[PDB]
C-alpha cells in the first residue's frame, strides 16, 4: 500500500 | 504544475491560489457529482504528483471518499509496480515506481525531469488518471437512485424527466433509447412510441412539449 | 486554449479557472437563453477539443440538452466521416494524419494530436471545426427552450411599446422571421396599432409609440 | 483585440472573460444610460469586428435597441458602399463578410485601416439614438420642483441633457432654460447673478 | 440589409 | 456514435 | 495609459469597474480624489476623459468640472500664447498625445490635464461636504474615537485653509467634547495619541 | 470653453 | 515568494493580494486538518518574511498563534543545537533581511530557509489542529439510522485530526467496524461501502 | 511600487489600491492590517504610501494621529541627518516621483520607500494600541473556556503591545489553581 | 510639521 | 525565546 488508512497524501513511507 | 513561460521553456510553477480555491469550493458545493471529475482535470492541467496531492490534501471533510480514493491508488500503484520492474544513464532518470508517481517517495525535482524529460514520463498524468479513476468510482458510489426508478412524475414535463434520466445515467454509468420512452408518462409515452424507433431525442423533447 | 505568446509562437495552454467557473455560471443563471451561444464562444476562443469537452463535461445538469448536444456531434462527425475517409499509409514525416470525426471530437485523439493539426502550417483547426459542432448543438437547444412563439406575442393593455418590442425580438432571436415586420404591428395595441398603421423604421416606431 | 505584447509586436489576443463580463453586467445594471457608451468604447479597445459583434451578441434582452442597432449599422454600411464602390466593403467592416484574419491584415496593415474602429464608429453611433430614445423626459419638461434642491434640479437637468444630446441647442438651452426652469425662489437669484456666472457659483447662491 | 431581423451580429449571410 | 449516451464529451471507446 | 520602452495601453476594464464603483459608493467623498489619481496613473488625456465620461450621473460635478477644465485651459491659453484644448484631449489626436508625453525633454499633457480635473474636483467636493466642523459635536456616549474620526472627517472635506486646520484642531476639538473627556483633556499642548482612551 | 455644456470629455468641437 | 520569471531566472517577488487574502478567508472559515495543506500551497515558494505576513495578518486565534510561536522556538533552539550559515533566528526571518534569505534560497547550492521555516510553522499547525480536535476515535459511534458513509465520513475525519500510524492502521481495521450499528454484522473500503446501502 | 523586469517603477495597481481599501473598511486597525499594509505597500515609493494612505476614507482620527508620527519620525530624522534625503523628502512631500526612484535606484541605494514605511507602521502601531479595547489589566477569565480566554488575552496583548504572570493571575479559581501549580499547550491541556 | 492636520499626504508645503 | 508575546512574526530583538 503506497498510501495507508488515514495518513495525507503525499506523505513519505 | 509545469507550464510553458513567455520564452518558450517548460518550468514549474506554484500552483496558483485561485485554482486552489475553485478546487476547495467545487468540492464544498457539489461534492462527488459527475461534473466535478472534469473540472478537477481542468483544474489539475499540467499539474505535477506534487500538485495532486496537495489539491487532494486541501480536500476537508469526505473523508470516506478520500480513503477510497487511496485505495484506488494503491491498487493502481501495486499494478504499476508488478508492470515496471525496476545506476541510471548521465542523462536519463530512474524508471519511475508507483509511490514515485503518487509523490510520496519522490521529490518535486525528481518529478519535474520526469515531466519535463524528452522522451517524457508524464507522472503527473500517471497519477492524474490513478486519481480519476478512483473518483469515478466515488461518483458511481454516490450516485443515489438507479435508472431503473427513474420514471417521469404524473404532470412533470418531459424536460425535466429526461434530464432527470440522463442525469442519473451519467452518474451511475445499453438500453438508454427503450428505458427512456417505457418510464415516461402514458401521455408522452404513448406519443414516443408513435414516432418508432430511429427517433432522435430532439424530435422526441418537441413531441412532448 | 492555444495561444500565441510574447516570443509568437502558438502554444498550447492550461483553460483558466476564471474561464471555466464562468462558463459554469453563466449556463447555471442562463441556462440556455440565445446569449448564452456567443458567451460560449468567446470563452472557448482558441480552445482545442479537450478544452471544449472539459467546458461541456462541467456542465451539472442540463443533461437532455446535453444528450442532444451529443446526439448533434455524433451526427456532424458521421458527416465528416463520410466526407473524409482517411487513405491510411504511412503518413508523412512532418505531417499529421487526417483527423477523423472522432478525432475532432477529442475523443480518439490525444492534445498532443490536436495540437499539431492546430499549429500545422496550413492548419487544420480541429478546435473550431469542434466548436461549430457544439454551437450547431446549442443552437437546436436554444430554439427547442425557447418557451412562447412569436405569434403569441401581443401588446399587454397598458404594456409600453418598448417592453412589448423587447419581448418581441426576444422571443424571435430564441425562435428560428419572415412577417418580423407585419407581425409587429399587427400585435400591438389598438392605441399603438393605429399609429403604426398611419405610417405605412423601428426607430420611427417606437418614438411614434411614446 | 488586437494589442501590442511585451515583445513589441501588435498581435490578436482573445476578448477577455474580464471584458466580456464586464460589458454584459453593465449592460443589465445600466441598460442604455448615456455612460454605457464611454463603458463600450472603453471595453473595446482595440477590438475587431469580430470582438465588437461578441459583445453585441453576448447582451441578453434589450433586442429592440439589439434590432435598432443593426438597421443603424444597416443604414452607415450602405453608406460605405455608396461612398467605396482589397478595400473592405460595408459587410467586411461589420464582420459579416469577412474572416478574423482579414480584419487582422486591415487593422495591422502599414498603412492601416482601422476596421474596427469603423465598426465600432457604427456601434456608437446606433448606440447614441437608442440612449436619446430610451430618455424618458424632455430637457423643456425639466422644472425645478417646489422645495427640491437646486443641485438635484440640475442633477436632473444635465443628466436628461446628455441623454437627449447637438452642441448648439445644447450651448443654448443650458444658458436659458436652466435658470428659466428654476423655482421663482432660486429663478430669481440666477437672474441677477447673470450669465457669465459659472455653475459652481450658481449653485452656491441656491443652497437654501 | 448587412444584418437581418434576430439573426445574430458576424453572421454569414446569403 | 462518437459520443454514447451518458458517457462524458472525450470518452475514450 | 502610458507603461513602459514607453508604450500605450488600453485602459483596463478593471481600472474602468473601479473608478465607476468609486464614484457610485463614495460619490464625491474627499478620498475618492487619490482615487482618481491613483486609477488614472500614467494615463493620457484620452484615458482621463474616458474616465470622467464613464461616470454615470453627478451631472451638476461633471459640469462644474469642465468649466473648472475651462477655466484653468483659457488660464493655459493665456500663459502659453500644445494648447489648452490639447491638453484636455478635445483637439489633440492619441497620437498626439502620446507625442507629448513620450517627448524628451516631455510634454506630460496626461498630467496636466489631470490637474485641472483633481483641482476641480477638490472644488465639489468642498461644496458636497455636508455639515460643518462647527456642528461637530461628540454627544452623550459617542466614543471618542468616534468623534474625532468625524471631526477630521468633516476637516478634511470642508478643505479649510491650514492655518484654520490647524487652529481648529487645538480649539475646536476639545471644546465640542463632551464634559466627561472635555474634563479630562483640559494640559496644553497636547497630541492626538495624548488625547487616552475617553 | 473647451468642453461645452452637455458635450462629453474628448469631445472633438467645430 | 522566490519564483522563476519568464527570462528563466529565480527572482523575489511581492505576496500577492489574492494569496494574502485567500489564506485570510481560510482561517476565518476553517484549523482543520485540510487548512495545513492550504496554508503549505498559498506558502509556495515563500521567503521566511511572507510566512511572517502570512501568520501576521492572522486576526483572532492568538492561543494557536502563540502556540505556534513557542513551538517556532522549540525548533529554533534546537537548530542553534544542531547548528552551532543561517541561525536559527535568521530562518525565522527575525534577524535576517529579506536579501539574507534571498541569498541563502538562492544560493547554489541553495539554503532553503523559506522551506524550513514553512516546517516548523506546519508542525506546531499540526500540533494546533491535534490540540482542537473535538471528538475522540474511540467515541465515533454509527448513528441509529446514520448512513454508513456518514459514519465512515465522520470516523476518518476525526482519525484524520487525530493523527501514530501503527494507530492509525489498527484503528482502521478494529475499530470501524466494531463502532458500526449491528445491521457490522454484514475487505476494501469500496467493498465495505457497497455491502452497507 | 518599483519592481523588477525580465528595477523600473510601476503604477500601484488597482487589485492593490482596491485590496487596501477594503482592508480598511472591514478590519478597520485590527492588529493584522499592519501586515496586509506591508504587503501590500511591497516595493512602494513614497509617492505610492501616501497615495494608500490617501484613498483611506474616514477613520481621520488615526490618520492623523499617524501623520503626528511621521512628524516626529522626520524630525528625528533631521536631527541625526544635518542629495541626501532630508525628512521631508522621504515622506514624499519635498521630494519628486524621479527623486524618490532615483533614490531608491541608487547604488549603494537610499531605501526612502522602506524608511518611510518604517514611520507609517511604527504610527499603525500604536493606532492599534490605541483602538484597543480593552486593557490586559482588565482581561479575566465564571465558565468561559479556558481557550477563548487566552485567545482574548494574547489578542488583548498583541493589541496593547508581565505575560506568564497576569494570565495565570487571571484566570478562575478552577484553572488558575492548575495553572499556579504548573507551555502554553502545557497550560491549556491542563485546563481542558 | 512636515504633514499638518487635515492636509493630504505629500501635499506640497 | 526568539518570538516572545504579543510581538509579531518578524519581529527585530531588542
Ligand atoms: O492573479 P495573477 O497571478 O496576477 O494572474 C492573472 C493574470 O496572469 P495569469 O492568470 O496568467 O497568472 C495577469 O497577471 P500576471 O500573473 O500575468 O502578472 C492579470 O492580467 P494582466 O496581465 O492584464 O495584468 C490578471 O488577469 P486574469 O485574472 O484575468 O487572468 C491576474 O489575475 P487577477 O488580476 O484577477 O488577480
Ligand atoms: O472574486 P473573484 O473570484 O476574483 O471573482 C470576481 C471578481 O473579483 P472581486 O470580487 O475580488 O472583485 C470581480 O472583480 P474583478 O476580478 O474583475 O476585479 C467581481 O466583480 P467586480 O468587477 O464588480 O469587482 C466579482 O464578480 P461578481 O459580481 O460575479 O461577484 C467576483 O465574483 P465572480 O467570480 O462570481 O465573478
Amino acid at each position: 500500500p503506497v498510501l495507508f488508512p488515514g495518513q495525507p497524501f503525499g506523505q513519505p513511507p | 504544475p509545469i507550464v510553458q513561460n513567455l520564452q518558450g521553456q517548460m518550468v514549474h510553477q506554484c500552483i496558483s491560489p485561485r485554482t486552489l480555491n475553485a478546487w476547495v469550493k467545487v468540492v464544498e458545493e457539489k461534492a462527488f457529482s459527475p461534473e466535478v471529475i472534469p473540472m478537477f482535470s481542468a483544474l489539475s492541467c499540467g499539474a505535477t504528483p506534487q500538485d495532486l496531492n496537495t489539491m487532494l490534501n486541501t480536500v476537508g471533510g469526505h473523508q470516506a471518499a478520500i480513503q477510497m480514493l487511496k485505495e484506488t491508488i494503491n491498487e493502481e500503484a501495486a499494478e504499476w509496480d508488478r508492470l515496471h520492474p525496476v545506476p541510471i544513464a548521465p542523462g536519463q532518470m530512474r524508471e519511475p515506481r508507483g509511490s514515485d508517481i503518487a509523490g510520496t517517495t519522490s521529490t518535486l525535482q525528481e518529478q519535474i525531469g520526469w515531466m519535463t524529460h524528452n522522451p517524457p514520463i508524464p507522472v503527473g498524468e500517471i497519477y492524474k488518471r490513478w486519481i480519476i479513476l478512483g473518483l469515478n468510482k466515488i461518483v458511481r458510489m454516490y450516485s443515489p437512485t438507479s435508472i431503473l426508478d427513474i420514471r417521469q412524475g404524473p404532470k412533470e414535463p418531459f424536460r425535466d424527466y429526461v434530464d432527470r434520466f440522463y442525469k442519473t445515467l451519467r452518474a451511475e454509468q445499453a438500453a438508454t433509447e427503450t428505458l427512456l420512452v417505457q418510464n415516461a408518462n402514458p401521455d408522452c409515452k404513448t406519443i414516443l412510441k408513435a414516432l418508432g424507433p430511429g427517433a432522435t431525442l430532439e424530435e422526441m423533447m418537441t413531441a412532448c412539449q
